């Protein structure tokens, strides 16, 4: 898991899957050292419209959290960035990957690779209040066999993770959260 | 409607506890309810007590009932990179809005 990539669960139309999400720089970062021009995102992955929406809002939350947290850094305000979200998610499930993006970008903006084999999901809002997502069962059973050990899920869906047959849940540890600022203190200990 | 289906389910899983069950007199009480309905499907009432900068509760007349949607707005870039400059700050609206 080098810098700027994160694995993420997704409810494929047939069972679950664990497609990755990836990120990269696209132009030299100091072509205008004092230039006031936006670090435009350039998404790819054959997206639908709702994916464009969720990507934009997630981008804004990332760009906001970082200036709130580490003011001196400015890699993300001004640096063109390609982002790659693989296709395959069922369209109703398409917002579900949102949280992964918000950490993907941050990794690239700090250079720390994520902690090993720690898949995550859940929708994000402009202030970082995670929201429930459906189809948890296919997601858990699919992520079980990828070697993931420490899943993290929205706190508002936890009951569904404590109703699946016990043998599926044995092994992997689980976390639960509601405000995204907690997850940033898990992934990067 | 949903309250109807769930009350029906409570009575039904109660009835199963008579034909063979030890009890001959079911009496649901809030502590016992879990056994017949499982864990709660909701816990939050509103999505949260307002975040200090930038939100306000907004009622809206959705197709089924009312609802309490939250409007949320935030800054997108540092504010004062050039105090003397002149390039007015555009909005970028989201939410799949129609033109009107």
């Amino acid at each position: 898991t080098p810098p700027g990539v994160v694995m993420g669960l997704a409810w494929t139309a047939m069972g679950g899957s664990t497609l990755f999400v990836e990120t990269s720089l696209r132009r030299p970062q100091d072509k205008d050292a004092k230039g006031d021009k936006d670090g435009s995102l350039e998404v790819t992955g054959q997206l639908g419209e709702v994916m464009k929406e969720s990507a934009r809002i997630a981008y804004t939350f990332a760009r906001a959290f970082l200036m709130q947290h580490a003011p001196a850094n400015d890699y993300l305000v001004t640096s063109h960035i390609h982002l790659h979200v693989p296709e395959g998610a069922t369209p109703k499930d398409g917002p579900s990957a949102g949280c992964t993006i918000v950490t993907a970008l941050l990794s690239l903006a700090m250079g720390r690779p994520v902690r090993q084999n720690l898949a995550m999901t859940g929708e994000v809002s402009l202030t970082g209040k995670i929201l429930p997502v459906g189809g948890i069962k296919e997601k858990t059973i699919a992520a079980k066999r990828a070697g993931v050990t420490c899943i993290v899920l929205p706190a508002e869906n936890k009951k569904d993770f404590y109703d699946l047959a016990a043998f599926i849940t044995e092994g992997l540890e689980v976390h639960f959260v509601e405000h995204y600022r907690e997850i940033f203190d898990i992934a990067f200990p | 409607r949903n309250l109807q289906k769930q009350v029906e389910k409570v009575l039904r899983k109660s009835a199963y506890k008579i034909v063979s069950g030890e009890a001959e007199s079911v009496e649901v009480t809030p502590e016992n309810l879990q056994d017949f309905v499982g864990k709660p499907v909701f816990t939050v009432e509103r999505m949260y007590d307002v975040t200090p900068p930038g939100v306000v509760m907004g009622l809206a007349w959705t197709a089924m009932g009312g609802s309490t949607l939250f409007v949320e707005t935030s800054l997108r870039r540092p504010q004062d990179k050039d105090a003397k400059g002149d390039k007015d700050g555009s909005l970028e609206v989201t939410g799949q809005l129609g033109e009107v």
